């Protein structure tokens, strides 16, 4: 009776996509982390750990600002990589920031330390 | 183009020169220091 | 037994740390970098799931790597290595930290 | 460079002359041989060089360079696992001989952290550095070197 | 499925805890660098 009649239907059976945690518990843990970071910053400031005493002045100041800009800058670049920016644009912005940023940072560290 | 025997001679000459010059360098480094 | 040793160690630490502010800074940072880690582990245990495993690994490895880099910085600041000054240890720490940040941002997708 | 790190520059020149024309390496790097080893044997050596410079100086920068070229080798060839097992063993041996120092902590911890987080980005490797046996030595030595380090500080009191 | 066809990290509620940690760490690191260079021993 094979080779001749009609064959029954077949339907694929798909697997299960992973379950995701309910949003309130994740929100609670994000609040925990935010409180922890606020704790860290206030702990630093309350103690004399960070006292902002050796602030550069004069010409060294601008070098300081260049060092700060290079540091924040790279971070910003990475954030934009996290948002969707390509890897080639990331490497090009990294080179453009890293040449003069490296010069300014080396000069700051060589003149203030 | 270059032949096969010619490339063999060239490789052997490069090797011999390199070994002779590393021996001379070692003799000058060991003797003068 | 060990009580006297622990008390002497506490006096020594409180001395050193209030004689050098930077070692305080580092210490504080490291402690909280432990806290965060603990928190993340707590979450993974409580929800009893590891759906995005790369995200957990990134969030955990960033903390442990920042901790170990801060510890290397502290070792080089308390007693410097022969051919490496304190400025060069600080700059090496900055470079390594930036590289770790980039890799952990790529990991989490 | 590696042999200059071992003995001196004359020995390094001898080693370079040897490895330039030795047949054991030429067998798999002849013009036309376009296999994974054509580059791997290079990266390997470079990695080792940096690691040596990282182990005896204590530099964080040299450990970072070693980790970056270790990532290059992981991305280029499957025998990277050799390095993943050789660098810990070294450290482990230095612990048993009584030769622990802060430079060892710096170098090995920096290398392990950066190279491990970076070697998981190759989709063919993936989560193997944390779930496989040929990667469990390194992680083990990453824990031991903590217990030693802390313990060393305690030894300073008593 | 390609690599850029999966859901992004900010869309899975589970990853929210792990992004926050990383984000907080980076901000703290920036502050630490500044506070390190502007303090005197
Ligand atoms: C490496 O290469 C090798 C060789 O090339 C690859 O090996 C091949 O792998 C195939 C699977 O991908 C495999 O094919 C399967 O074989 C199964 C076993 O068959 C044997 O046993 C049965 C008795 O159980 C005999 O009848 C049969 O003749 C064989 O001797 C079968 O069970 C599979 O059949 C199912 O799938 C085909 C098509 O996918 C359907 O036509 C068939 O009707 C079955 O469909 C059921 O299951 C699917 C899900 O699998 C459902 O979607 C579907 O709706 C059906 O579900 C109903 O039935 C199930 C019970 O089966 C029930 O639980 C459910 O509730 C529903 O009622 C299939 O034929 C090859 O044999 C194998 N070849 C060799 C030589 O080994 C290997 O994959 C490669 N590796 C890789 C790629 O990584
Ligand atoms: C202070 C300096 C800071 C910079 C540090 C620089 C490097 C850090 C060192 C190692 C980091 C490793 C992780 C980065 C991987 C980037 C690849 C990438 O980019 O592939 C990605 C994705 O494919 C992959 O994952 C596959 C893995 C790729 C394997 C690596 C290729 C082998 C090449 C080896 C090196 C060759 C040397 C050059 C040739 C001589 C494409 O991204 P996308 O274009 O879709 O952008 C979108 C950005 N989303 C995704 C975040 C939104
Ligand atoms: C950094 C250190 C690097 C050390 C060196 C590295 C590698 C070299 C070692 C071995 C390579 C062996 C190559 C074999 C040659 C195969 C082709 C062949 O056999 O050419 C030969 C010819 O040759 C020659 O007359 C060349 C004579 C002198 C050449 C000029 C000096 C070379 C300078 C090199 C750099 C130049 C750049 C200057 C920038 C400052 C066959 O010509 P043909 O009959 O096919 O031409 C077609 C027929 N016409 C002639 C009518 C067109
Ligand atoms: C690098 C570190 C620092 C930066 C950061 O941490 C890691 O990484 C950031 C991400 O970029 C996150 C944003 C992603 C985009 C997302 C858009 C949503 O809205 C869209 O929703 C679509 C469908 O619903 C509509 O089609 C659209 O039109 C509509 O814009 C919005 O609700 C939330 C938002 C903005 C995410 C917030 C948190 C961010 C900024 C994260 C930061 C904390
Ligand atoms: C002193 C401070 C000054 C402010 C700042 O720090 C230093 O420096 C700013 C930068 O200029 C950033 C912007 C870059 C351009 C970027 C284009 C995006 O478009 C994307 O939208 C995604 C979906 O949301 C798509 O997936 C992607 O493909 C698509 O590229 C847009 O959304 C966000 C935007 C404007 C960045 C926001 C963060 C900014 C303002 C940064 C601040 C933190
Ligand atoms: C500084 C670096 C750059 C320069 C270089 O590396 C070191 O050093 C060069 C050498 O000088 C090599 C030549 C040697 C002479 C040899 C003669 C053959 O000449 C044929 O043609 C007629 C000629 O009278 C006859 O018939 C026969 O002698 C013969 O058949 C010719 O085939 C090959 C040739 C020219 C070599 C080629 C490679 C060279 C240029 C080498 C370069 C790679
Ligand atoms: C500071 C420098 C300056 C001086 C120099 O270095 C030091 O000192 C010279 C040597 O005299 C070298 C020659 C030795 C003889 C050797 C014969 C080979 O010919 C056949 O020898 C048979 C034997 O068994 C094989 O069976 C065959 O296979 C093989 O072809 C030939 O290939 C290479 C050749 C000529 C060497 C080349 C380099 C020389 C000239 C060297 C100079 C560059
Ligand atoms: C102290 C040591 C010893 C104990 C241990 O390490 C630390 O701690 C264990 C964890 O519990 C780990 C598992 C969690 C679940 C996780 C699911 C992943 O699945 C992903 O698979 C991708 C395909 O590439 C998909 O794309 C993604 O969607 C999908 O999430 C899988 O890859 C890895 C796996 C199984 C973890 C690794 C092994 C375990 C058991 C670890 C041990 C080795
Ligand atoms: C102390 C440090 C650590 C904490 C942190 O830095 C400072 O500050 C955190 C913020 O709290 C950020 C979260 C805000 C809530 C936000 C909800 C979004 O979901 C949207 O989704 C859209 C599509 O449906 C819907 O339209 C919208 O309504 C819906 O809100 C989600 O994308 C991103 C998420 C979870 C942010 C992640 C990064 C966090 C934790 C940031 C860290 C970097
Ligand atoms: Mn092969």
């Amino acid at each position: 009776v094979d080779k001749f009649g009609i064959k029954p239907e077949i339907h694929h059976i798909f697997h299960a996509e992973p379950k995701r945690v309910a949003k309130p518990i994740a929100v609670i843990f994000v609040l925990i982390i935010f409180i922890t970071i606020l704790s860290l910053i206030v702990t630093w400031l309350n103690s004399c750990a960070a006292a902002f005493n050796n602030i550069p002045t004069g010409v060294t100041a601008v070098y300081f600002l260049g060092f700060i800009a290079t540091i924040v800058g790279f971070e910003v670049i990475f954030a934009r990589y996290y948002l969707g920016t390509s890897i080639f644009e990331t490497l090009f912005s990294s080179l453009y920031l890293g040449a003069p940023g490296l010069l300014t940072s080396t000069k700051f560290l060589r003149s203030f330390g | 183009m270059i032949s096969d025997e010619q490339l063999n001679s060239l490789a052997i000459t490069f090797g011999i020169v390199m070994m002779t010059l590393i021996v001379i360098y070692h003799a000058v480094d060991s003797t003068m220091s | 037994d060990f009580q006297e040793t622990f008390k002497t160690s506490k006096r020594a630490y409180f001395a050193q740390i209030e004689k050098y502010p930077k070692l305080k800074l580092i210490d504080t940072f490291c402690f909280f970098l432990v806290l965060l880690g603990v928190i993340q582990c707590t979450f993974i245990i409580l929800i009893r799931d590891n759906f995005p495993f790369n995200a957990f690994l990134a969030g955990f490895i960033i903390c442990v790597g920042q901790f170990v880099l801060l510890m290397s910085l502290r070792l080089q600041l308390c007693n410097s290595f022969p051919g490496i000054s304190k400025n060069r240890a600080f700059a090496e720490f900055i470079v390594a930290s930036l590289i770790l940040h980039f890799v952990c941002l790529h990991f989490i997708n | 460079e590696f042999t200059k790190e071992i003995k001196d520059a004359s020995a390094g020149l001898l080693a370079a002359g040897f490895i330039a024309i030795v047949p054991g390496y030429i067998s798999r790097s002849v013009a036309g041989s376009y296999d994974n080893e054509a580059i791997a044997i290079t990266l390997l050596m470079v990695t080792f060089m940096f690691w040596i410079k990282a182990q005896k100086t204590g530099s964080i920068m040299h450990a970072t360079c070693a980790a970056l070229f270790y990532f290059y080798m992981v991305s280029a060839w499957g025998g990277y696992v050799f390095i993943t097992n050789l660098i810990p063993l070294h450290v482990f041996l230095l612990i048993l001989m009584g030769r622990y120092s802060s430079k060892l902590y710096s170098a090995y911890t920096t290398w392990y952290a950066i190279g491990t987080v970076a070697s998981m980005q190759i989709p063919f490797v993936g989560f193997l550095p944390i779930r496989s046996n040929d990667h469990m030595a390194a992680l083990g030595v990453f824990g031991l070197i903590q217990i030693v380090a802390f313990g060393d500080f305690v030894k300073g009191q008593i | 499925l390609a690599n850029d066809e999966y859901p992004r990290s900010w869309e899975i509620s589970n990853s929210w805890v792990y992004i926050s940690a990383i984000c907080g760490v980076i901000v703290a690191w920036i502050f630490f660098v500044v506070s390190f260079v502007t303090t005197s021993s």
